[PDB]
């Protein structure tokens, strides 16, 4: 189920709760939110702040606010209290470009992932009204590329173009309660390298990291065409399977035993995790149909993967987004009886 | 640019938003005589050979759409001279062509209709139609001794060049 | 007149990427007299495996790393052309990764027909490991 | 063909495995889009530059980064004619550079053609006829010389048998 | 050296070709190639007066509204021009060549390509047309009125341009395209006939419009009392026009009359043919200058240099004078009238300068330029274009005040 | 055109332009206008003295002491007679034209006045051709320097005449087409045998011009062309200078046009990547 | 002002 | 208290507001035209050449359609450009204390107001705007007067640079008429490079700086190595023919000539103000120019304390108001002080220059 939106390419898209409304950024210094007017898309809004190119758009559902992100090294929530949309500045306190943003799941902070070598979190203060940013940044050596956040919305995972995937804790005391114990460990500061993984010899920079549903998995995708799941209840223990195919982008946890990523390849894929600590591919969830341009739906490389449904408790459709400009939605119950064998 | 009627005084008739200029028609009508010897007709004769060749013009006064309408008769005029032989027979056509209806300032077909005005009433629609009728014959009994020659028999090629140009694009018969 | 922008300062900087390598060399290379006591016993597969295994992939000298190539691009040259598949088939993942490490390595050094027989072990490559183990090739930090 | 074949399918391999690129804001300078494989300010983001070689003296170099990558083509040239017909062509193309959105200037040292393809070429255009198009041009380019020199020798037959009909 | 170089301007309908150093052009022929629609038939084509009719034979034109379209006839055009008519060793001459206004870089670096890489000349100028009718126009005055800065009207057989030059220096953003030109009044002049006269074949009608306007045509003060003339005594004006047929060869008469003063009316009166542009030239040249910056203005009101082949009628910079002065002293006059505070700004001189080489305007100005000694350290040589490269004919230095 | 015109244009132009004028009677204009031809020759058509009724053409060479010690002058005076005057200052040789005394058939004076250029040339020809037909072997070659770098050397045997171009390539490229267009004019034998016979020297001059101090260079070549008595005598002997004289221009001239159809097929070549190139994007499908 | 006119041809 | 007024005496434009105000207020450009209007600028360089204007101006500022408030029960801070004359700081307190005759007048300097808007108080300013660069250090919140340089390179030396590098381009150009353009041009297109070797070989061997720009004409021009090569007068003085030092090394002998102790606050607090500190890459040039002078000329060639030099340019990405937002802050935290602020008493008994301020 593939609509066209333009030609441009789509650099992130983000959906509301209800799923009746997308915001995108056809790779300019604008965001468009689209609604749905009965069968059909059309253009609500259109959100001109950034002075550069936008490269991260979050929409917290129950707060109901969009988080923008630019190469301008600005950050804008975007408020819609009246029926215009209303931007507030966020200091991130950064010299470089920002690259990806992503709302906890509280949605009181804010991850920004830049390339000055750091991680902003956000959270907002009432006294001055704004949002105020604390810095993690011992660690990293390179530019921040993916972030996710741990269910327990304390926990980030950040994977870098240093190869290496990291878990830190971003637990900041005048907003979050005190956390409970995981298994990644028990001793949460702030910007406190709770884990890290990546060594393999030929590294690649990793270009999407996912928790798992209950967080206790963590699988990321990297460049050498390699994905990775590390598990922290099996005495932390990781997991790498080499794929032959074209690296993937984006990456995303729809089970507790299955994750779906897609990339270069123009094609959405499928692996299983077993409890035993095993990866293996599945199958490609593209199959062309036979009656006897590229032979998938995507044209160029899927940028983005996000889940259309009712998220990592119970995933029905995954949303798709990428460089040639179309948005596509899957359904498991279709692929599951298009595809012989196919259980998820 | 184009050229003006230099004959318009405040002590002249104005029907319509034309003018009511006198002339020395031997014909009857509502214009009256002129002692001088330059009329409208003269002066529309003396300027087609110049304003034939313009599509734009600007009314700057009464007379100029008097003019206009004397313009776009003689180009008429010459569309009926093309084909005839002799000074007699010419003058048979144009006394033809004199009698005959043509639109009014109102009625379609008529050309700029957003220049020309509506007459006020019956009776000086009736003056308007005898004084463009006494134009009209004028013109043509006008036009007779200028586009033959004492060579007789043989209109002039430097008249019956202009039959394929019309003025502003726009014709009274079409 | 100014004598001061002719100095590149991110050299001296703190926050520059280092490798960061473990150290060690990883059994230097292969063994010179087993793959030729497996070659000239005619057992071209026990030659393949025998010159794929230890490679120099932690060695900062270059001679291991040559030795290496040379040992392995001797193995590949004295192939067949057609027993080229099943020596390719029998290997694993990561034999398919380092054979093809090992072909793009002896690419830079053609000599007459070399080339000639490692565009077929490419294309064998290729054919039983995919597109990723290029991929592989290109983001390898520490090469042959 | 003999060997034209395997070499061009090497090259669309690597090709397809050296354009996967995105869009990447410089670590060093604030606020700039610089081509990596260009500026060489970070050596994390380059990969590994590789060579496919058919002979001795025909081969290309494939050297990649984050969100960009260098494509340098050494073409076959057999004789003198065939040598500045190529320089000859490569001049005239590189004259022509932006028109070609995806060609340098100039070449790198030791190669004849060299093509920088960005993320934003990437972008706005689909990569794998870019793959297609780097193939059509090597063949191309060998069709195209070829062809010249044969209509050169034809132009002097015919040429130094005009001057001596005369006679 | 004591080799003199190679002038050359291409234009739309005809290009002048020659040496430096000389008055006049050693050849004017017509800018059209015919070709013949593998081997050495690339060859086999003509150009000038032997490209217009020919049985087998196609006949192309290169250049439109002076920019070129098709550059392989253009480089056979120029490989006929060098080595047919000039007869010159192109590795000896240095070459002067001219250019259209507002031509792009890419154009003069397809030039350059043209002449270095294929003739291997030693130099090559590419001159803007304007700054050599400028030049072309001292040679009128006394040696203290040669300056560079002034209006130029270029009307050849295209687009007639109206340029303003200030200092050498062509203001790009105030030029001005009026689309009468030759071509355009030729056309009115053969509809004229065909609709007066008989006796004209319709395969020679471009022709006998064309010797009509180049030998009776002029421009008149007042288009009424002109056409009182030609009705009154009609005989004295009324002239008679001769030619041969090609076909069955015999002398045709026709009469020549009201076409040779409304032939050049066109350009002051520019909806008589043209109904897309209505806006007469004097207002043209009045909207350029009054474009222009405030400091520069009465200069190009003091200095309008006519130029190009159809600036060649009887009367016209006195007309284009005398149209110019009653539409710029309107503006003072209104000025005075509507503010009244007793400005009295001062009064402006309107001069037309027509000069004797007003045809070829800018082959005398290449030709003036290209003799001068200091022609050689103002081009750019082959050592140049193989050390920098083909970027150095994108600029090209004004010449000073010389001569 | 193939083979290059003899005849200057615009001398041609110019006398039959006065020389129609003086015919139909009108008055006669002034003219002074320079220009140039091949080899580095300068002619000049004037008014003498500032009379309108006299046209004087005259031509400077650089190397025209060398065709006066071969009887240049002679020749001049045989082919032009009355015409032929003292000569301008700076200028060689010059011709006079006085437009009150014209013959009928204006033609072949414009014709032998187009000509002056191979009028001055062609003495040497003639005189080593009458020293081949009369046998009169072991004279001195000539040398004659019709360039600055260029060289011609004219010599002359028992059956054949040996005329030896020593000409300069300005560019590797043209040495290469060079080289490739006379490895075609050594193989001319295909068109029969009575043609001259060609022969190329790269580098190197040949092992008769050996004593003499011949250049050597790698822009250098040598062409020798053999010329048999079917080529000698008098019924062929001015056909065979028209075509031998302007054999440099006519081999530099080709070469400079297969650099340009080069050029037209590279920009067909370029126009047909640009629009595979072109049809890439999804913008323009 | 006006400035009469020539009835002859060039 | 009351509610205390803020104006700024800008030379592009006026934003005047209250005490507090997250946002001017009323922003307008400073267009006085008279009749079709004749637009004269009272501002030059922060220098003001037609007075009259300026109290016209004034006088609409003042006026009931802007602000519509009381000339004689207002407190008014107002603004003053680097370098300053004394006579003109003498002339405007004459004015605004006998034409309107305000409560509370402060004056006050752009460069504390630009590092009272970062909330700052000791730190050097970099101000580039379209008459003039100045670079000026303030230290505990009052500006030094004897540490203040000048350098005489802006926005419309670098419009000229452009337009002489079009020029050999072969894109007609002319200085008095299309200034404008090649601004707008200047402003969307032009940067400032890292590494000028890395730079122009860029711009020479490869084609990724070329960038179209449409004119109002219609035409397309391509502009490549332009871009770079136009802010560099900046740095390097001697391509426009100034004889300079260019805007890095002023910096550093500005902070070499300072106090030991005050060397370190100085080199961590380098604040970027003015439009013509927009270009991408500005800071990161400055930095690296900083560091290799001080590389240089400090430690004399070893780099082995190089790491120990700490310095961080910090541009704001709200540039578009900072000097008000300054003047906003300063009138909000002095808002009930009145202390600072001069008053009417002072100005009918001898005001000698408000005070000392
Ligand atoms: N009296 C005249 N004498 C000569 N040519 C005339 C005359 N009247 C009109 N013309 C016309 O002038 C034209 C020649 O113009 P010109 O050669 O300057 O044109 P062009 O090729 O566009 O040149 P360019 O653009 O270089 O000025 C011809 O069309 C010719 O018919
Ligand atoms: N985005 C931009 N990038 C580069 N230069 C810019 C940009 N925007 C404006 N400029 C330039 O900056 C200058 C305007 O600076 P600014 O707005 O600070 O002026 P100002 O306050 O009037 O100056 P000053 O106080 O020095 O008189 C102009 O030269 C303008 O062309
Ligand atoms: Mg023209
Ligand atoms: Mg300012």
């Amino acid at each position: 189920s593939l609509h066209q939106f333009l030609l441009e390419p789509i650099t992130c898209h983000a959906w509301n709760r209800d799923r009746t409304q997308i915001a995108l950024s056809p790779n300019n210094h604008e965001v468009h939110i689209y609604k749905k007017n009965g069968g059909q898309w059309v253009k609500a809004h259109e959100l001109k702040e950034h002075n550069g190119h936008i490269t991260g758009i979050d929409w917290a559902p129950k707060s109901d606010r969009i988080v923008t992100c630019g190469a301008d090294r600005n950050a804008y929530v975007w408020s819609q209290k009246d029926g215009v949309w209303k931007p507030t500045l966020v200091i991130l306190r950064i010299n470089r470009a920002a690259t990806f943003v992503k709302w906890s799941p509280l949605e009181n902070k804010f991850a920004v992932g830049s390339g000055a070598r750091l991680i902003s979190v956000c959270y907002f203060e009432s006294e001055n009204d704004w949002w105020v940013s604390k810095h993690i940044k011992k660690p990293i050596r390179s530019t921040v590329l993916s972030l996710d956040w741990h269910p327990n919305n304390v926990l980030l995972a950040a994977g870098s173009c240093d190869f290496k995937c990291r878990v830190f804790s971003a637990y900041i005391k005048e907003v979050d309660e005190k956390p409970a114990s995981t298994p990644w460990g028990s001793k949460m500061p702030f910007g406190q390298l709770m884990s890290e993984f990546g060594g393999s010899g030929t590294g690649g920079w990793v270009h999407g990291v996912s928790f798992s549903a209950s967080g206790s998995r963590l699988a990321w995708v990297s460049h050498d065409s390699t994905v990775s799941v590390a598990d922290a209840s099996k005495s932390v223990q990781v997991s790498t399977l080499k794929t032959e195919f074209l690296p993937l982008l984006s990456v995303s946890f729809v089970s507790e035993n299955s994750v779906v990523a897609a990339g270069h390849d123009c094609c959405p894929m499928l692996f299983n995790y077993d409890d035993r600590g095993c990866l293996t591919f599945v199958s490609k969830l593209d199959i062309p149909k036979q009656s006897i341009a590229l032979e998938t739906l995507h044209q160029n490389s899927i940028t983005q993967v996000s889940i259309y449904e009712v998220d990592k408790q119970d995933c029905r459709k995954f949303c798709t987004t990428g460089i040639d400009g179309a948005m596509t939605i899957w359904d498991f119950k279709t692929l599951e009886s298009s595809i012989q064998g196919l259980r998820i | 640019p184009a050229y003006h009627s230099s004959l318009m005084d405040p002590d002249t008739k104005l029907i319509g938003n034309m003018a009511l200029l006198p002339i020395r028609s031997q014909f009857k009508g509502p214009a009256p005589r002129e002692t001088k010897d330059t009329d409208i007709v003269d002066e529309a004769i003396y300027y087609f050979k110049a304003n034939v060749f313009f599509k734009n013009y600007e009314i700057k006064n009464e007379a100029d759409r008097t003019l206009i309408y004397i313009t776009l008769y003689i180009s008429e005029c010459l569309k009926k001279l093309q084909k005839c032989n002799s000074k007699s027979q010419g003058e048979k056509e144009m006394y033809t062509l004199g009698i005959t209806n043509f639109p009014i300032p109102g009625e379609p077909g008529f050309p700029l209709n957003a220049i020309y005005a509506k007459p006020a009433n019956k009776q000086e629609d009736e003056v308007m139609r005898a004084y463009l009728q006494q134009l009209r014959q004028e013109t043509g009994l006008r036009l007779c001794e200028k586009v033959f020659d004492p060579q007789n028999d043989k209109p002039s090629k430097w008249w019956t060049c202009f039959v394929k140009r019309q003025f502003m694009n726009k014709s009274l018969s079409g | 007149s100014a004598r001061f922008r002719k100095v590149d300062v991110d050299e001296y900087d703190e926050n520059k990427f280092v490798d960061e390598e473990d150290g060690g060399d990883g059994q230097a290379g292969p063994d010179e007299g087993e793959v030729d006591s497996c070659l000239r016993q005619g057992n071209m597969t026990a030659a393949l495996q025998a010159a794929l295994k230890n490679p120099p992939i932690n060695t900062k000298s270059q001679a291991v790393k040559d030795r290496a190539g040379s040992i392995v691009l001797k193995v590949l040259i004295s192939f067949k052309a057609n027993d080229i598949e099943k020596a390719v088939q029998s290997l694993d993942k990561n034999g398919v990764d380092l054979l093809m490490k090992y072909i793009y390595k002896g690419f830079e050094s053609p000599s007459d027909n070399s080339s000639a027989v490692l565009l077929q072990w490419h294309e064998k490559a290729l054919a039983a490991g995919g597109v990723g183990s290029i991929v592989r090739v290109l983001t390898a930090r520490k090469t042959v | 063909t003999a060997t034209l074949r395997p070499y061009l399918s090497a090259v669309r391999a690597t090709l397809q495995a050296a354009l996967c690129l995105e869009n990447f804001s410089s670590q060093v300078v604030e606020r700039h889009n610089k081509p990596e494989v260009e500026v060489r300010s970070s050596k994390e983001l380059l990969l590994q530059p590789v060579t496919i070689s058919r002979n001795e003296k025909e081969k290309v170099l494939i050297e990649g980064s984050i969100n960009s990558v260098r494509v340098s083509i050494a073409v076959k040239q057999a004789d003198e004619i065939e040598k500045i017909l190529c320089h000859k062509f490569m001049r005239f193309m590189m004259m022509r550079a932006e028109n070609f959105f995806i060609l340098r200037r100039k070449p790198v040292e030791g190669y004849d053609i060299s093509f920088l393809i960005t993320n934003f070429h990437t972008e706005q255009m689909y990569k794998h006829k870019l793959v297609d198009f780097v193939i059509h041009f090597m063949e191309e380019i060998d069709k195209e010389i070829s062809e010249m020199k044969l209509s050169v020798n034809a132009r002097a037959r015919i040429v130094a048998e005009e001057f001596l009909k005369n006679f | 050296g004591r080799l003199p170089a190679c002038v050359v301007d291409c234009g739309t309908g005809y290009t002048k070709l020659g040496y430096a150093g000389n008055t006049e052009p050693q050849f004017i022929i017509p800018s059209c190639i015919a070709i013949k629609e593998k081997g050495v038939d690339d060859l086999d084509f003509f150009i000038g007066d032997e490209a217009i009719e020919k049985p087998t034979y196609a006949t192309k034109w290169p250049i439109r509204h002076g920019i070129v379209e098709d550059w392989d006839l253009m480089e056979r055009f120029m490989e006929q021009v060098i080595f047919k008519y000039l007869r010159a060793e192109p590795e000896d001459h240095y070459f002067l060549l001219t250019e259209p206004p507002l031509n792009t870089p890419e154009n003069r670096e397809y030039t350059a390509e043209i002449m270095f890489e294929s003739f291997n000349v030693p130099g090559l100028y590419i001159a803007v047309q304007a700054v050599l009718a400028l030049a072309a126009s001292w040679t009128s005055r006394q040696v203290g009125e040669r300056t560079l800065t002034g209006t130029v009207i270029d009307s050849g057989d295209g687009v007639t341009h109206v340029i303003p030059v200030a200092e050498g220096y062509v203001i790009g953003s105030c030029i001005k395209h009026i689309p009468i030109a030759g071509r355009d009044i030729t056309y009115f002049i053969q509809q004229l006939l065909r609709d007066r006269e008989v006796g004209i074949p319709p395969e020679q009608s471009l022709e006998t419009a064309k010797a009509v306007k180049e030998r009776y045509s002029y421009v008149c003060p007042d288009l009424v009392k002109e056409f009182n003339k030609y009705d009154t005594d009609g005989s004295k004006w009324i002239k008679q026009y001769t030619g041969i047929n090609a076909i069955s060869k015999k002398e045709f008469s026709i009469d020549v009359g009201y076409e040779r003063f409304l032939g050049p009316e066109i350009f002051f009166h520019p909806e008589f043919a043209n109904p897309d542009f209505t806006q007469p030239i004097s207002e043209v040249v009045d909207e350029v200058i009054q474009n222009c910056p405030i400091d520069v203005r009465r200069p190009l009101y003091k200095n309008i240099v006519l130029s190009g082949g159809s600036t060649m009628f009887r009367d016209f910079g006195r007309r284009l004078q005398r149209d110019l002065k009653r539409t710029v002293d309107a503006r003072l006059k209104l000025s005075e009238e509507l503010s009244g505070g007793r400005l009295k700004p001062k009064p402006i001189d309107v001069q037309v300068i027509t000069h004797h080489m007003q045809r070829y305007a800018v082959w005398f100005g290449g030709s003036m330029l290209a003799s001068t000694p200091e022609f050689y350290q103002v081009c750019h040589t082959k050592k140049d274009y193989e050390e920098i490269g083909p970027s150095i004919c994108r600029h090209n230095p004004v010449f000073g005040v010389m001569s | 055109m193939i083979l290059l015109e003899v005849n200057n244009r615009i001398i041609e132009e110019t006398l039959a332009l006065k020389f129609e004028n003086a015919a139909a009677g009108n008055k006669p204009e002034a003219v002074e206008v320079t220009f140039a031809d091949f080899d580095g020759v300068l002619y000049h058509i004037s008014n003498p003295n500032g009379d309108k009724t006299k046209v004087m053409v005259s031509i400077s060479l650089k190397f025209y002491k060398e065709l006066q010690a071969h009887g240049a002058d002679e020749l001049l005076k045989r082919v032009y007679g009355s015409y032929l005057v003292n000569p301008e200052s700076g200028y060689n040789v010059s011709l006079l034209y006085d437009l009150e005394n014209l013959p009928a058939s204006k033609d072949s004076i414009v014709h032998q006045a187009g000509m002056l250029k191979r009028n001055c040339f062609a003495s040497v020809f003639e005189k080593y051709f009458q020293f081949q037909e009369e046998g009169k072997e072991g004279e001195n070659r000539a040398v004659i320097h019709y360039r600055d770098d260029e060289t011609m050397y004219v010599e002359s045997k028992k059956d054949r005449v040996t005329v030896v171009f020593s000409t300069v390539f300005k560019d590797d490229d043209d040495v290469v087409i060079g080289k490739v267009f006379m490895q075609e004019f050594k193989e001319g034998r295909r068109a029969s045998h009575t043609a001259p016979q060609v022969l190329f020297s790269h580098r190197e001059p040949p092992l008769e011009l050996k004593d003499t101090d011949a250049a050597v260079g790698d822009n250098i070549g040598y062409i020798t062309f053999v010329l048999f008595p079917r080529h000698t005598n008098a019924s062929a002997r001015d056909n065979t200078i028209n075509l031998i004289h302007t054999f440099r221009d006519y081999l530099h001239y080709h070469i400079k046009c297969s650099k340009a159809y080069i050029h037209t097929r590279m920009r067909a070549k370029t126009s047909d990547f640009l629009k595979v190139l072109n049809r890439a994007r999804p913008d323009a499908e | 002002d006006d400035w009469e006119t020539d009835p002859d041809f060039v | 208290g009351r509610k205390v007024v803020v104006c700024d005496n800008g030379t592009g434009f006026v934003k005047c507001g209250y005490a507090g105000s997250n946002f001017p207020e009323h922003i307008f450009p400073a267009l006085v035209g008279r009749p079709m209007l004749e637009v004269n600028y009272p501002m030059e360089n922060g220098i003001v050449r037609n007075w009259d204007d300026m109290k016209h101006l004034w006088d609409y500022t003042f006026g009931p359609e802007k602000l519509n408030i009381d000339t004689r029960n207002c407190k008014i801070l107002l603004t003053e450009p680097p370098m300053n004359p004394t006579k003109n700081r003498e002339k405007i307190v004459e004015v605004m204390f006998e034409t309107y005759q305000f409560s509370g007048v402060y004056v006050a300097i752009q460069a504390v107001l630009t590092l009272y808007a970062q909330g700052l108080l000791t730190g050097v300013v970099v101000d580039s705007g379209d008459g003039v660069t100045h670079i000026c250090p303030v230290y505990e919140g009052f500006s030094l007067p004897h540490l203040t340089r000048r350098l005489d390179i802006a926005g419309r030396d670098i419009t000229r640079y452009l337009i002489k590098l079009l020029l050999l381009r072969g894109y007609a150009f002319n200085h008095s008429a299309d200034f404008e353009t090649v601004r707008m041009i200047k402003e969307k297109l032009c940067y400032v490079g890292y590494n000028i070797e890395q730079e122009q070989k860029l711009a020479l061997e490869t084609t990724v700086l070329v960038e179209s720009y449409t004119l109002p004409d219609g035409r397309i021009i391509k502009v490549g190595g332009e871009r770079f090569e136009a802010p560099e007068a900046l740095f390097q003085p001697h391509l426009i023919n100034v004889e300079g030092v260019g805007v890095a090394e002023l910096l550093f002998n500005t902070i070499q000539a300072a106090d030991i102790d005050t060397r370190s606050e100085f080199y961590k607090h380098i604040v970027l103000s003015g439009g013509s500190t927009m270009y991408p890459g500005l800071p990161s040039r400055l930095e690296r120019e900083l560091k290799q002078l001080y590389l240089e000329r400090v430690l004399k060639g070893d780099v082995e304390k190089l790491s120990k030099f700490k310095i961080r340019i910090e541009d704001p990405p709200r540039r578009k108001h900072m000097v008000f937002l300054g003047g906003a802050v300063l009138a909000d935290i002095m808002k009930d002080k009145d202390n600072f602020w001069m008053t009417r008493q002072e100005y009918q008994e001898k005001g000698v220059r408000v005070l000392e301020k």
